[PDB]
C-alpha cells in the first residue's frame, strides 16, 4: 500500500511537472509563427544491423532470466548438480556469443 | 580557485543528506523510538503480528516484558 | 633532416608484451588522462574578472577612431585625403573647401565604422597625425547607423580620448 | 535504393552524402558559403591595399599569407628585404603556425569530442595574440609583413616574453599528448581513418601534411628555401600510414620544431632597419617624412598611388602550415594588381575529401574534415 | 497602483532569468568565428556570465552573427533565425556582419546582416576583440534588463 | 598545517573589506572579494587596486562607482565607465598610474 | 603452446583473461579442500524444524536433548 | 505521515538534479582551466533558478509530431522512472525496504528506454527516430552487462536484499573482491545514461519544447545522481551503525558525490566513441570478461565455503 501511494505520488508528480510545461509557457502571447532536417522527404531504410543486435539483446536477456535465481540457487544441499548447472548456462551463453561472433554476426555494431 | 565549486557541492550534499535523515528520524518516529521491523519473510510477519495482537492497543511497537506476565 | 614519427615497432618480449595487457585490462593511460584533468582542477584558472579586470594591452592598439588637435584647439586635418585614398575599405569619405579664413580644412570627414577594417593605415598615411585608431574597444551600438561616424563624431572621440591617445603616441611614436 | 542526407549550413559547409547504411558512398561538399570575390576586389586596390585581404584568407594563418603575397610583391619588384626583417618574418611565421595547429588539433579533438585541450590551449593562443598585438596592434589581422620587410620594428621587450612562453609551450605539448596520444579512443577515432597513399596525394594537390602524412619527404621550407629557412635548423616530420594519427602526430611534431626555430630565432636576431631602404617601394620614416622633400614626395606618392610593380607573372608559394600557399600574381606595370590568384591548400584536400570518405562511416567524415585543417575562408576566397 | 508594482516585479524577475541565462546560438561564418571562441576560451570565458558554449538552434536566446554573410548563405542564416524560440536576439559581430565591411562591394556579400535578420546589438572591429564582444554581449543583457513585456501589458 | 594561513588570509579578506558589510557588497558587485592596495580614485568613484601577487591580468582592478553622470551604477556597471587616463593604466598600456 | 599463447596475450588480452578465468573458475572448485564445507554448511543451515521421533527402545544414537552429546554437532562450524 | 517521508525524499531529488548542473559546469570550468557560473548567483548558486525560468517562460517550439500520446507519456515516463528508482534505495533504511529491491531497480532502469523509443518516434524527424534507435540500441546492448555484473556480486550479497547489502560490505568494501566487476559496471553505468565518453546524441528529444526538455534533462540527472548512490551502496558500502543513521547518511552522501564528480571529471577528459566502437566494446570486450567473471563468482564461494546467508 505504501509503494502504490509511492507510485502513484509519483506518476502525479511527473504529471504535474509535464502539466505545467505544457500549460505555462502557452500562456505567452508572442506571435503565431509562419512556414513552421538531413534527410529531405525519403522513406526511413530499414536496417538489417538495428534489428539484429535488438534480437541479440533479447536472447542473451532470456539467458540472462535463465540465470537470475543463482543468488538464491546457491543455498542448496545438491551444489554439485547446482554448479555443473549454473557453469553450463554461462557456458550457454558465452556459446551464443561466439557464435555470433564467428559467423559474422556482430558486424559494424561489433 | 578550485575551492568555489565546494558551495554548490554542499548544496547538492544538504540535498542528497535530507532523504535519509528525514526517513531514520521519521522511522524512529512512527515505531516508538526505534527502527521500523523488517519483515521480508512470513516468519518476521508472523511475530509483528503477535506482537501487535499482544499489545492491546493496535500496535505492533507497544513492547510487553515480564511485567504481563504473572 | 627528417623524423618518422609512428615508426616505432614494438617489444615482444613477455615484459613488454604483459605491459601492454596491464595497460589494455587496467586503463593505465586512461588514468593518465583523468591525472593531468585532476591536475588541471587544482590550478587558478586564467579567467579575468571582467568588466571590472581588462585584457592586457598595447599602446599600438587599434580601436576606435579620432581626430586630434593641435596644442592650440587648431584640428591637424587638412584634407590632403591620403587616408581615404589608402584606406583599403574605401570607407573614409572627405569633402573640403577654403573655411573663413582661409585654411585648408574639411566639411565632411566621414568614416563608416562597418566598412572599416581597423587596419591603421589612415593613422600611418596622415601627415600631420590627425586620424588616430585610438585604444576604445568599448564603443557597440544598438543600431546600424550609430557605427557610421561624421567629423562631429570623431572631433568628440578626439576630445574624449586625447589625455590618452596623445600618451600612446608619445610611447610608440619613435618606432614608426 | 540508398539514403541521400543533405547535412546543410545550420567555417561552414554543406554536405551531400550518397550512404548506404553506416557507410558512405559519396560525399559532395557544397562549399561558396564563404566567397566573398576577394580575388576581383585585389583588382582594383593597390597592392599596400590588397595585402590585409591576405589577413582574411587563412584567418587562423594571417602573418604566413601576408609573406606569401609579400614575397610575390618582392619578387616582382627584384628587391629584397633587410635580414632583421627576414628573422622577423619567420619568427612571427613561425608563431603563426603554432597558432594554426593549436586550433587545427584543438578543434580536431573538439569535434570528436575531447573538449577539454581546445580551453587548455586557446590560453597560450591568447598569448601568442598577446605577441600579435604587441607587434602590429591588431590580434588577428596584423596587416604587419608587408613587400619590403614588415611594418614596424619590434617593441621593446617583446622578444623576452617570447622567450618566456617558448621556454613554457613544450610543457603545454606535453600536456595535449598526453590527453590525445597514447589515449585509446582517439586512437580508434583516428588510426584506420582516411588512409591517402603517396601518388594518391602528389596527383590530388595535396600539400603540406596531407603529404608528409603519407612519407613524402617535401617541405617548402627545406626544398624552396625562403627568407632565412636556410640558415635554421630544424627537423621535418614524416608520417608512416597516411591516417589521420600520423598527421596529428606531425601537426604536434611541426609545433616542437616550431619552438625550436623560434628559439634559434631569438637567439639570432641581427640589428638593423626593418623596412627595405628604398623609399619608392617602403615608406620613409615619419620623422624624415615631416623634414625631407624626397621623403615627403614619397610618403605621398605611396600611400595615395602605391609603388609601380613591373609587368610580369609570378607564382610565389610558401609553406603554410595548411601546406603550400601560392599566389600567382599577375602585373600589367601600374600601382595595382591586373590579376592575383590566391592557392591555397585546403581547396584541394577539401576536393580529395571525397575519396578520403570512401569506406567510411558518418562519424569518420567529421575525423577526416578535421584532418584536413579546413579553413573555409581560404577554400571558398 | 498595487497591480503595476507586482508586475514592475514579475518584470524585472523575468528579465533577470533571461539575462542571466543567455544561451548562444553561434555563426562561426569567418575570423569573428575565432574570436568568439577566444570569448569562450578561460581568459574571458562567457560561461561564468551564464552564456554557455555552442546550445543548440532550437533552444538559443541569441543568433551571434559572426562573419561575413554572403548571398548563398544568407537564406540559410534566416531559417535558422525562424527556428528560433521567442524571444530571440541577434547580436552582429565585425565589420562584414554590421555592414558589409571589407567586402561591402563584393557581388557575393550581403551588406551587413540586417537586411537579412533584425539585429540588437552593433560590435564593431575587424575582428573585434573578445573583450569587445564580451561587452557587446553585456550591453545586450543590459537591453534585456530593461525590457517592459508585463508593465506594458497591464497598461495595453 | 597551511589550511590555517588559509582560512586567515580568507578572513582577512573579510576584515580588509570594511566587514561583512563592504564584504557583501564587493562580493556582489564584483563576484571576487580580493584586497589590493589602492592605487587612485578619479573624480567619479571608481577606484583602481594593485595586487602584484596576482597573475598578470587579475593585478589590476578596478571597482566601479554607484553613481556617474546621473546613471545609477550600483548594478550596472560598464566597461566604458573608465575615464582615458585611467584606461593606460588598467589596459596595462603603461606601467604608470 | 608457448608462441601461440604469446601471440593471443599480445593481440587479444581480453580473451585470454577470459578463458583463463573461466578454466579457473571450471577446474578449481575440484581441487580446493573447502569445497566440502559449503556442502557441510548447507546440510547444517536450519529452514525447517527437526520434527522429534518417538523413542522405541532401541536408538542410542538419537539424543533426548539438545544439550545431550550424541547427535550431529556444529564444533567444526565454529573451529573450521 | 507516509507521505511526507515520500515527499521529503522525491524534493530534495529535484533539488540534489538542480544543483547537479551547477556543479557540472563549475566542475568543468576548472577542470578546463577556466570558472563556471559565478555571476549569476553569489558563486553561482542562482544559475539553476535563472536557467529553469528561462526554459520555462520561452516559446513553445510547436511540433508536428506522429503522436499525442507517447509524446506526452514519454517526458512522464522519464520522470516517474526517474522518480521511483530511489525507492529501494538503503541510505541507510529505504523509503520501500523489500526484498527484491536490487531486482526492482534492475526492471526499473530496463524500462526506460521507452521514453527515448516513445520520444523519438513521436517526432516526425527520421533522424531523430535514427538517434533514438541508436540510443535504444545503447541502451539495450549495456543493460545485459548491468544484469550480469550485478547478478555476479549479488552472488556475494546472499539475496536481493539492498539493506544486506550494507550488512555485506562490514568488514571490507565489496569494490575489493569484485574490481573488474567495478569497473565495469562503472563504466556500463556511463553508458547507460547517453553519458560522455557514450554520448552520441551530443554527438533524439530535438521535437520537445524547453520546459519538457527540461524536463527530461532532469530525469536523466535523477538517473546519474541514482546510479552513482546504487554504485556506492553496492561497491563502497559504508559503516552503519543503527543507533546514529547520519554516519551512514553522511559517508554515502560524501561517497555518491565523488563518484558523480567522477562523471564530470570523465566526461571532461575523453573523446567520444563511434557507435560501432562502442558495441564492440559491449558486445566483444565487456561481455566476454563479465561471463568469464560470472563463472568466477558462482564457483568461488564454493570452493571457498564463502556461501553467504539466504536471509
Ligand atoms: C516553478 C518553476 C518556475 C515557474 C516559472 C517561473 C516563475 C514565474 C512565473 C510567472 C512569470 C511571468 C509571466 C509569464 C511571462 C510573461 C512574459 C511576457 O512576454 O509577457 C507578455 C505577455 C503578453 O503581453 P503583450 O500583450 O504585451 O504581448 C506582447 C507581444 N505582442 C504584442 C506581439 C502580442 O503577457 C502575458 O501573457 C500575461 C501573463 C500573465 C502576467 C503575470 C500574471 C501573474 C503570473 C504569476
Ligand atoms: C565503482 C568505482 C570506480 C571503478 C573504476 C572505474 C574508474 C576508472 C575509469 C577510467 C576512465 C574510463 C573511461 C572509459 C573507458 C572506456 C574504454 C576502455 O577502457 O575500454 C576497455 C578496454 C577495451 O580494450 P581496448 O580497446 O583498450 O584494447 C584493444 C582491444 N581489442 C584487442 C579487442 C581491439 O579493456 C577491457 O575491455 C578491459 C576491461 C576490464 C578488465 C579487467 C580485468 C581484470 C584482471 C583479470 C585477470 C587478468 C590476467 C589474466 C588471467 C589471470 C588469471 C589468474
Ligand atoms: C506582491 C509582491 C511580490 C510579487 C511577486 C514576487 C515574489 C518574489 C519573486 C522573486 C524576486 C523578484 C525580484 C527579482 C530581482 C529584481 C532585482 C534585480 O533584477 O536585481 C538584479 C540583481 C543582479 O544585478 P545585475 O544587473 O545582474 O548585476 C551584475 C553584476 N555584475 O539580481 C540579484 O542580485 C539576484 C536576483 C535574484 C532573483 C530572485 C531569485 C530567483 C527567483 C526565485 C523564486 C522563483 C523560482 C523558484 C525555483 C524555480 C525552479 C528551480
Ligand atoms: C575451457 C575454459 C572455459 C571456456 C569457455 C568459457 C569462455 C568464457 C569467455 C567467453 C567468451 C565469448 C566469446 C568467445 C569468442 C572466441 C572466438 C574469437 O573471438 O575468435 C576471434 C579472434 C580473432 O579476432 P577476429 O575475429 O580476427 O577479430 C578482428 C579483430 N581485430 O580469435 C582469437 O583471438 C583467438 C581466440 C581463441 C583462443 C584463445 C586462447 C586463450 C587461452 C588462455 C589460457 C588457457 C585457458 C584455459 C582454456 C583452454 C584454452 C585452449
Ligand atoms: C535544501 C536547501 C536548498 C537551497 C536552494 C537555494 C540555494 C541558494 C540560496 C540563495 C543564496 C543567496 C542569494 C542572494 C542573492 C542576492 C540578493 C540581493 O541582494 O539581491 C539584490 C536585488 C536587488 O536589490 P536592490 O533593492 O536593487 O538593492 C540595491 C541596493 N542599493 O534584490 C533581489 O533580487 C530581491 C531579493 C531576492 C532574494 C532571492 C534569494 C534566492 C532565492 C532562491 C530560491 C530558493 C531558496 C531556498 C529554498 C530552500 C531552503 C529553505
Ligand atoms: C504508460 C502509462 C503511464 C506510465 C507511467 C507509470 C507506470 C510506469 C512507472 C511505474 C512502474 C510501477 C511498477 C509497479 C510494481 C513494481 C514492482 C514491485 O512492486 O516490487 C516490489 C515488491 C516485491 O518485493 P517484496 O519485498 O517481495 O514485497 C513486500 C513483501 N515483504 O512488491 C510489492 O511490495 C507489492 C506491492 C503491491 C503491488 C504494487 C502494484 C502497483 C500497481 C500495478 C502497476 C501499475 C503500473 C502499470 C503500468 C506499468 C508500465 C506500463
Ligand atoms: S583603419 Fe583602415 S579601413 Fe579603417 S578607416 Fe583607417 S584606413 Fe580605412
Ligand atoms: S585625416 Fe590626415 S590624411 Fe586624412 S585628410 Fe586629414 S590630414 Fe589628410
Ligand atoms: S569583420 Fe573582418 S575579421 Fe571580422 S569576420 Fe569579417 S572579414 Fe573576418
Amino acid at each position: 500500500m505504501n509503494l502504490m501511494i509511492t507510485l502513484l505520488t509519483n506518476f502525479t508528480l511527473a504529471t504535474l511537472l509535464v502539466t505545467i510545461a505544457f500549460w505555462l509557457p502557452q500562456l505567452n502571447v508572442y506571435s503565431e509563427k509562419t512556414s513552421p532536417d538531413p534527410m529531405g522527404s525519403a522513406r526511413l531504410p530499414f536496417s538489417m544491423k538495428f534489428f539484429l543486435v535488438a534480437i541479440t539483446f533479447l536472447l542473451f536477456d532470456l539467458e540472462i532470466a535463465l540465470l537470475l535465481p543463482l543468488p538464491w540457487a546457491s543455498q542448496t544441499t545438491n551444489l554439485n548438480t547446482m554448479l555443473t548447472m549454473a557453469l553450463l548456462l554461462i557456458f550457454l551463453l558465452a556459446v551464443s556469443l561466439a557464435y555470433e561472433w564467428t559467423q559474422k554476426g556482430l558486424e559494424w555494431t561489433e | 580557485m578550485w575551492f568555489e565549486v565546494l558551495p554548490g557541492i554542499a548544496v547538492m550534499g544538504v540535498c542528497l543528506f535530507i532523504p535519509g535523515m528525514a526517513t531514520a528520524r521519521i522511522h524512529r518516529f512512527s515505531n516508538g523510538g526505534r527502527e521500523k521491523r523488517v519483515a521480508h519473510y512470513s516468519y518476521q510477519w508472523y511475530l509483528m503480528e503477535r506482537d501487535r495482537r499482544v499489545s492491546g492497543v493496535n500496535r505492533y511497537y507497544v513492547s510487553k516484558g515480564l511485567e504481563n506476565i504473572d | 633532416t627528417y623524423k618518422y614519427v609512428n615508426l616505432r615497432e614494438p617489444s615482444m618480449d613477455m615484459k613488454s608484451v604483459t605491459d601492454r595487457a596491464a595497460q589494455t585490462l587496467l586503463w593505465t593511460e586512461l588514468i593518465r588522462g583523468l591525472g593531468m584533468t585532476l591536475s588541471y582542477l587544482f590550478r587558478e584558472p586564467a579567467t579575468i574578472n571582467y568588466p571590472f579586470e581588462k585584457g592586457p594591452l598595447s599602446p599600438r592598439f587599434r580601436g576606435e577612431h579620432a581626430l586630434r588637435r593641435y596644442p592650440s584647439g587648431e584640428e591637424r586635418c587638412i584634407a590632403c585625403k591620403l587616408c581615404e585614398a589608402v584606406c583599403p575599405a574605401q570607407a573614409i569619405t572627405i569633402e573640403a573647401e577654403p573655411r573663413a579664413d582661409g585654411s585648408r580644412r574639411t566639411t565632411r570627414y566621414d568614416i563608416d565604422m562597418t566598412k572599416c577594417i581597423y587596419c591603421g593605415f589612415c593613422q600611418e598615411a596622415c601627415p600631420v597625425d590627425a586620424i588616430v585608431e585610438g585604444p576604445n574597444f568599448e564603443f557597440s551600438t544598438e543600431t546600424h547607423e550609430e557605427l557610421l561616424y561624421n567629423k562631429e563624431k570623431l572631433l568628440n572621440n578626439g576630445d574624449k580620448w586625447e589625455a590618452e591617445i596623445a600618451a600612446n603616441i608619445q610611447a610608440d611614436y619613435l618606432y614608426r | 535504393s540508398n539514403l541521400t542526407l543533405n547535412f546543410g549550413p545550420q567555417g561552414v559547409l554543406r554536405l551531400v552524402m550518397e550512404l548506404s547504411g553506416e557507410m558512405v558512398r559519396k560525399c559532395d561538399p557544397h562549399i561558396g558559403l564563404l566567397h566573398r570575390g576577394t580575388e576581383k576586389l585585389i583588382e582594383y586596390k593597390t597592392y599596400l591595399q590588397a595585402l590585409p585581404y591576405f589577413d582574411r584568407l587563412d584567418y587562423v594563418s594571417m602573418m604566413c599569407n601576408e609573406q606569401a603575397y609579400s614575397l610575390a610583391v618582392e619578387k616582382l619588384l627584384n628587391i629584397q628585404p633587410p635580414p632583421r626583417a627576414q628573422w622577423i618574418r619567420v619568427l612571427f611565421g613561425e608563431i603563426t603556425r603554432l597558432l594554426n595547429h593549436i586550433m587545427a588539433v584543438t578543434t580536431h579533438a573538439l569535434d570528436i569530442g575531447a573538449m577539454t585541450p581546445f580551453f587548455w590551449m586557446f590560453e597560450e593562443r591568447e598569448k601568442m595574440f598577446e605577441f600579435y598585438e604587441r607587434v602590429s596592434g591588431a590580434r588577428m589581422h596584423a596587416a604587419y609583413v608587408r613587400p619590403g620587410g614588415v611594418h614596424q620594428d619590434l617593441p621593446l621587450g617583446l622578444m623576452d616574453d617570447i622567450y618566456e612562453f617558448s621556454k613554457n609551450f613544450s610543457l603545454r605539448i606535453d600536456e595535449l599528448e598526453e590527453m590525445l596520444t597514447n589515449n585509446r579512443i582517439w586512437r580508434n577515432r583516428t588510426v584506420d581513418i582516411g588512409v591517402v597513399t603517396a601518388e594518391d596525394a602528389l596527383n590530388y594537390g595535396f600539400s603540406g601534411v596531407m603529404l608528409r602524412g603519407s612519407g613524402i619527404q617535401w617541405d617548402l621550407r627545406k626544398t624552396q628555401p625562403y627568407d632565412v629557412y636556410d640558415q635554421v635548423e630544424f627537423d621535418v616530420p614524416i608520417g608512416s600510414r597516411g591516417d589521420c594519427y600520423d598527421r596529428y602526430l606531425c601537426r604536434v611534431e611541426e609545433m616542437r620544431q616550431s619552438i625550436r626555430i623560434i628559439s634559434q630565432c631569438l637567439n639570432k636576431m641581427p640589428p638593423g632597419e626593418i623596412k627595405v631602404d628604398d623609399a619608392k617601394v617602403s615608406p620613409p620614416k615619419r620623422a624624415e617624412m615631416k623634414t625631407s622633400m624626397e621623403s615627403l614626395i614619397h610618403h605621398f606618392k605611396l600611400y595615395t598611388e602605391g609603388y609601380q610593380v613591373p609587368p610580369g607573372a609570378t607564382y610565389t608559394a610558401i609553406e603554410a602550415p595548411k601546406g603550400e600557399f601560392g599566389v600567382y600574381l599577375v602585373s600589367d606595370g601600374s600601382s595595382r594588381p591586373y590579376r592575383c590568384k590566391i592557392k591555397a591548400p585546403g581547396f584541394a584536400h577539401l576536393a580529395g575529401l571525397d575519396k578520403m570518405s570512401k569506406g567510411h562511416m558518418l562519424a569518420d567524415v567529421v575525423a577526416i574534415i578535421g584532418t584536413q585543417d579546413i579553413v573555409f575562408g581560404e577554400v571558398d576566397r | 497602483s498595487r497591480g503595476e508594482y507586482v508586475v514592475a516585479k514579475l518584470d524585472d524577475l523575468i528579465n533577470w532569468a533571461r539575462r542571466s541565462s543567455l544561451w548562444p546560438m553561434t555563426f562561426g561564418l569567418a575570423c569573428c568565428a575565432v574570436e568568439m571562441m577566444h570569448m569562450a576560451a578561460p581568459r574571458y570565458d562567457m560561461d561564468r556570465f551564464g552564456v554557455v558554449f555552442r546550445a543548440s538552434p532550437r533552444q538559443s536566446d541569441v543568433m551571434i552573427v559572426a562573419g561575413t554573410l554572403t548571398n548563398k548563405m544568407a537564406p540559410a542564416l534566416r531559417k535558422v533565425y525562424d527556428q528560433m524560440p521567442e524571444p530571440r536576439y541577434v547580436v552582429s559581430m565585425g565589420s562584414c556582419a554590421n555592414g558589409g565591411g571589407y567586402y561591402h562591394y563584393s557581388y557575393s556579400v550581403v551588406r551587413g546582416c540586417d537586411r537579412i535578420v533584425p539585429v540588437d546589438i552593433y560590435v564593431p572591429g575587424c575582428p573585434p576583440t573578445a573583450e569587445a564582444l564580451l561587452y557587446g554581449i553585456l550591453q545586450l543583457q543590459k537591453k534585456i534588463k530593461r525590457e517592459k513585456r508585463l508593465r506594458i501589458w497591464y497598461r495595453r | 598545517m597551511e589550511l590555517l594561513q588559509v582560512l586567515k588570509r580568507g578572513l582577512q579578506q573579510v576584515s580588509g573589506h570594511g566587514g561583512l558589510r563592504g564584504y557583501l557588497r564587493v562580493l556582489f558587485r564584483a563576484n571576487d572579494v580580493r584586497v589590493g592596495t589602492l592605487v587612485g580614485e578619479d573624480k567619479y568613484g571608481n577606484k583602481y587596486y594593485e595586487d602584484n601577487k596576482q597573475f598578470f591580468g587579475r593585478h589590476r582592478w578596478v571597482i566601479y562607482t554607484t553613481e556617474m553622470n546621473g546613471k545609477n551604477t550600483f548594478w550596472d556597471v560598464d566597461g566604458s565607465m573608465v575615464p582615458p587616463e585611467w584606461h593606460r593604466w588598467l589596459h596595462c598600456m603603461t606601467d604608470d598610474p | 603452446v608457448a608462441a601461440f599463447l604469446k601471440n593471443v596475450w599480445a593481440k587479444e588480452p581480453v580473451l585470454v583473461a577470459s578463458f583463463a578465468i573461466a578454466g579457473l573458475a571450471v577446474i578449481l572448485p575440484t581441487l580446493s579442500p573447502y569445497t566440502k564445507y559449503s556442502l557441510m554448511i548447507n546440510r547444517a543451515t536450519p529452514y525447517n524444524y527437526p520434527v522429534p521421533l518417538r523413542d522405541d527402545g532401541n536408538m542410542p544414537d538419537v539424543p533426548s536433548h539438545p544439550q545431550d552429546p550424541q547427535g550431529p554437532s556444529l564444533e567444526w562450524l565454529k573451529r573450521l | 505521515m507516509f507521505m511526507i517521508n515520500v515527499l521529503t525524499l522525491i524534493i530534495p531529488i529535484l533539488l540534489a538534479v538542480a544543483f547537479l548542473t551547477l556543479v557540472e559546469r563549475k566542475v568543468l570550468g576548472y577542470m578546463q582551466f577556466r570558472k563556471g557560473p559565478n555571476v549569476v548567483g553569489p558563486y553561482g548558486l542562482l544559475q539553476p533558478i535563472a536557467d529553469a525560468i528561462k526554459l520555462f517562460i520561452k516559446e513553445p517550439l510547436r511540433p508536428a509530431t506522429s503522436s499525442i500520446s507517447m509524446f506526452i507519456l514519454a517526458p512522464i515516463l522519464a520522470l516517474t522512472l526517474a522518480l521511483t528508482m530511489w525507492i529501494p534505495l538503503p541510505m541507510p533504511y529505504p523509503l520501500i525496504n523489500m526484498n527484491l529491491g536490487v531486482l526492482f531497480m534492475l526492471a526499473m532502469s530496463s524500462l526506460a528506454v521507452y521514453s527515448i523509443l516513445w520520444s523519438g518516434w513521436a517526432s516526425n524527424s527520421k533522424y531523430a527516430l535514427i538517434g533514438a534507435l541508436r540510443a535504444v540500441a545503447q541502451t539495450i546492448s549495456y543493460e545485459v552487462t548491468l544484469a550480469i555484473i550485478l547478478l555476479s556480486v549479488l552472488l556475494m550479497n546472499g539475496s536481493f536484499t539492498l539493506s544486506t547489502l550494507i550488512i555485506t560490505q562490514e568488514q571490507v568494501w565489496l569494490i575489493f573482491p569484485a574490481w573488474p566487476l567495478a569497473m565495469m559496471w562503472f563504466i556500463s553505468t556511463l553508458a547507460e545514461t547517453n553519458r560522455a565518453p557514450f554520448d552520441l546524441t551530443e554527438g533524439f528529444n530535438v521535437e520537445y519544447a524547453a520546459g519538457p526538455f527540461a524536463l527530461f534533462f532532469m530525469a536523466e540527472y535523477a538517473n546519474i545522481i541514482m546510479m552513482n548512490i546504487f554504485t556506492t551502496t553496492l561497491f563502497l558500502g559504508a559503516f552503519h551503525n543503527p543507533y546514529m543513521p547520519e554516519l551512514y547518511t553522511i559517508n554515502f552522501t560524501i561517497k555518491s558525490l565523488l563518484l558523480s564528480i567522477t562523471f564530470l571529471w570523465i566526461r571532461a577528459s575523453y573523446p567520444r566513441f563511434r557507435y560501432d566502437q562502442l558495441m564492440h566494446l559491449l558486445w566483444k570486450n565487456f561481455l566476454p570478461l563479465t561471463l568469464a567473471l560470472c563463472m568466477w563468482h558462482v564457483s568461488l564461494p564454493i570452493l571457498l565455503s564463502s556461501i553467504p546467508p539466504q536471509t
